[PDB]
RNA sequence: CAGCUAGUUGGUGGGGUAACGGCCUACCAAGGCAAUGACGUGUAGCUAUGCUGAGAAGUAGAAUAGCCACAAUGGGACUG
RNA sequence: AUUGGGCGUAAAGCAAGCGCAGGCGGAUUGAAAAGUCUGGUGUUAAAGGCAGCUGCUUAACAGUUGUAUGCAUUGGAAACUAUUAAUCUAGAGUGUGGUAGGGAGUUUUGGAAUUUCAUGUGGAGCGGUGAAAUGCGUAGAUAUAUGAAGGAACACCAGUGGCGAAGGCGAAAACUUAGGCCAUUACUGACGCUUAGGCUUGAAAGUGUGGGGAGCAAAUAGGAUUAGAUACCCUAGUAGUCCACACCGUAAACGAUAGAUACUAGCUGUCGGGGCGAUCCCCUCGGUAGUGAAGUUAACACAUUAAGUAUCUCGCCUGG
RNA sequence: CAAGGAUAGCACCGGUGAUUGGAGUUAAGUCGUAACAAGGUACCCCUACGAGAACGUGGGGGUGGAUCACC
RNA sequence: AAGAAAACUGCCGAUAAGGUCUUCAAAAA
């Protein structure tokens, strides 16, 4: 175990993503699909916490979101788990890019 | 003037039409498409384009004004990546889906855009929301 | 599927069984008509009892015994505890449970409750087995 | 559970009913329902509601409240 | 699993086709306003439900005010669907012009090869096997040469192939007949996709009647092997395999992948029509294969003939 | 007019029944070794017959078959 | 010079029951 403790810390280590968060919680809805697995991250409100139960609690809890509604709608393996969680957190899309693209104001309607 | 070369089909439904040519177009990186045009299909076309999605949509006819196909392009960027990221159609043929304005949906919270035709025409969902009438759902895009 | 084939035959939900069916019927005996009424815990007579060996992994002596609940029915049932009183015709209540190396037995029968004196000489888990304080 | 229905379908004159009405009568006809499920079987008082569910809904129709039906079983009528 | 699942290898695409009713469905114009949206009015009993307050020592609780959901009627909206009145050809068909096929049925014909019989030569084995033995043979077998009869199947051609919806189709000819590909300045003008029920076809085995029977061979007999052999081997051997007419309607009936429609890199083959004109090779339109990225998958793998991005319709699956 | 009674034959549903059929569960039994490797006769599907039994054989269908091989 | 080269088959059946074994990373003056 210490062995396989320092090699896994080590590689995340390396393996580091970069998340942003929007008043502490996810900005729009979406679905996580990594082979069977499917987890589904729903925005929430200031002060629910965090609903989810498992490899993806854990996630939010080290991302740094508070507020974050999850179902885990496939199979119970933490590693795929893990794999469809940072899938729909990285696929995910700021509130100010897609307007700036969109040759929009801002966020401005 | 815009020639072609090769014929122009297209299927019967008119949005899902359109959504698998912008899908295609999307996932290929490919620049030009043709289809078939009708008056809906050029409507939608309308509202999008003010929205920015695509740039341009150009619909031609012959010399002889039976027949009329709408070719239009997508808005890439200079590093080759679109604008869509999604589009999926609600109110499929055989079961339409039908809201009333309260139930007006908003698609991912409101950074895509709802296509809903209640009575003028296409109309974004934040303009319906406006005048406060609702209607037919066509599609969702984002 | 499809929304017509769907429309035309709709999706019929699988049933469910109960695990204590035999504990459900009720018999009128003025009418002799068997209803569906659930019930928690019954009573029945006893048509046999000795000694039967388990499945596999476990192997050890267990006592068993039949019953002839108050309605028309007769299954066979585990004797709990050590020591046991059933001599072919004792009244006895029943309730529900599963013994996983006994193939057949799905009832459990209560301690102290009939003829059936409590298993004495027990302190921790004496609520279940029919035992009252040694103080 | 694939045919069911012979006062069943319609008209005529009359009677009866608080009232319309094969509700009943005599005559004249042969229709009516049914694969979009008649008919048959089994089951059950219905609803507002109770419990559960993010929701769509699932489940039981405690108490109580609305409506229906019943008063050992099966029929008839008086009074009003 | 409408929201909210799947059917190549895990349960699940009917064997295939013709298909009525149903579902879905090209483009444009006009009307109506049945869906759809919206305004007004009525109602949806009270209690309960959610929010606020009060009263019980606060609560539980009780009361209090607020709080929807649907239906009907009326007044408008006309984008889509539905209805009706019409126009158009791009969908699908028809005709003309090119054109490839073992597509099917009926009737005739042909040659190798086996068997039997007939006639010669001939003289001791032949046959069979892991090794043998049943068996055939001086009644002259096997072999060799010629001839006759009869039944069944059609070497080579024959394929990194063709046709049909599937099962299937391969000697030659005639008659009848089905579908398909390419180009259309022609024509009708949405006549189209799917299909519950229904109808047609549907390998081999099997059935009934009447023929036929060369070879082969379930069942059966014998000789081997074996601890035993009702099996694997050998020698015999009936039904059957064949034809006509009637049934049976099942197969790993498999591409283990329903049909239709639009789009999505490329490369290598091969086949057909068309364009050029020795082949060869180039291009176009299609059919059949290999390799292969995005994409999909649990993986194997699929990948323009999808198991990819999507729609319509039907069938099917819900632990053993 | 008519509850009820008697007679009469059909219709539907239930319980039980000598005897008998298979099925699951099971103790370690009794005869083979059919399948998984080329499982020692490749396997599997449909069908007909036969045999203590797994199963054998004939006809058709598939590779969800090994070995084999090509510079 | 274009060769090849070739399989071959006797027989060969069975193996009583239930059974360990991963303790753990908290992380270390
Ligand atoms: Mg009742
Ligand atoms: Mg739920
Ligand atoms: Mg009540
Ligand atoms: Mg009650
Ligand atoms: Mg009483
Ligand atoms: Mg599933
Ligand atoms: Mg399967
Ligand atoms: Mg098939
Ligand atoms: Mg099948
Ligand atoms: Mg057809
Ligand atoms: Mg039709
Ligand atoms: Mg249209
Ligand atoms: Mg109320
Ligand atoms: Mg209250
Ligand atoms: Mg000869
Ligand atoms: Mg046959
Ligand atoms: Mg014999
Ligand atoms: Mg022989
Ligand atoms: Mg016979
Ligand atoms: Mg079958
Ligand atoms: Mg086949
Ligand atoms: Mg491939
Ligand atoms: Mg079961
Ligand atoms: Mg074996
Ligand atoms: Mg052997
Ligand atoms: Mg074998
Ligand atoms: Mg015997
Ligand atoms: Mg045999
Ligand atoms: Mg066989
Ligand atoms: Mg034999
Ligand atoms: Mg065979
Ligand atoms: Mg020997
Ligand atoms: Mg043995």
């Amino acid at each position: 175990v210490p062995n396989a403790i320092k090699k896994a810390i080590k590689a995340a280590h390396n393996s580091l993503h970069t998340i942003e968060i929007h008043k502490g919680s996810i900005y729009h809805e979406v679905i996580g699909r990594s082979g069977a697995s499917r987890v589904l991250l729903k925005p929430a409100p200031q002060g629910t916490g965090i609903i989810a139960g498992g490899a993806i609690r854990a996630i939010i809890e080290l991302a740094g979101y508070s507020d974050i509604y999850t179902k885990n709608l496939g199979r119970n393996t933490p590693i795929n788990m893990i794999h469809a969680t940072m899938d729909g957190i990285l696929k995910q899309l700021s509130p100010r890019r897609v307007a700036i693209l969109r040759n929009k104001n801002l966020n401005e309607l | 003037m815009i020639t072609t070369t090769k014929p122009i089909k297209a299927h019967f439904d008119p949005v899902a039409d359109l959504l698998t040519k912008i899908n295609n177009a999307r996932k290929a990186k490919l620049m030009t498409v043709t289809t078939i045009a009708s008056k809906l299909k050029i409507a939608i076309l309308e509202i999008l384009v003010k929205e920015g999605y695509l740039a341009n949509f150009q619909v031609l006819e012959n010399k002889s004004k039976t027949k009329r196909i709408v070719t239009f392009n997508l808005k890439y960027t200079q590093r080759r990546i679109p604008s869509i990221n999604g589009v999926k159609q609600i109110s499929k043929p055989g079961l339409r889906i039908y809201r009333p304005f309260e139930k007006l949906p908003l698609v991912l919270n409101g950074l895509g855009i709802a296509i809903i035709s209640t009575s003028d025409g296409v109309m974004t969902d934040k303009v319906a929301r406006l005048k406060k009438i609702g209607g037919e759902i066509l599609a969702y895009v984002w | 599927a499809t929304i017509a084939q769907l429309i035309r035959k709709p999706r019929k939900k699988k049933k469910v069984k109960s695990k204590s069916p035999a504990l459900h019927y009720n018999l009128n005996l003025l009418n002799k008509k068997v209803t569906n009424v659930y019930s928690p815990l019954k009573r029945g007579v006893c048509t046999r009892v000795g000694t039967m060996t388990p499945k596999k992994p476990n192997s050890a002596l267990r006592k068993y015994a039949k019953v002839r609940l108050t309605n028309g029915f007769e299954v066979l049932t585990y004797i709990p505890g050590e020591g046991h009183n059933l001599q072919e015709h004792s009244v006895t209540l029943l309730r529900g449970g599963r013994v996983k190396d006994l193939p057949g037995v799905r009832y459990h029968i209560v301690r102290g409750t009939l003829d059936t004196v409590g298993v004495e000489k027990r302190r921790q888990q004496r609520s279940a087995y029919g035992a009252k304080k040694p103080k």
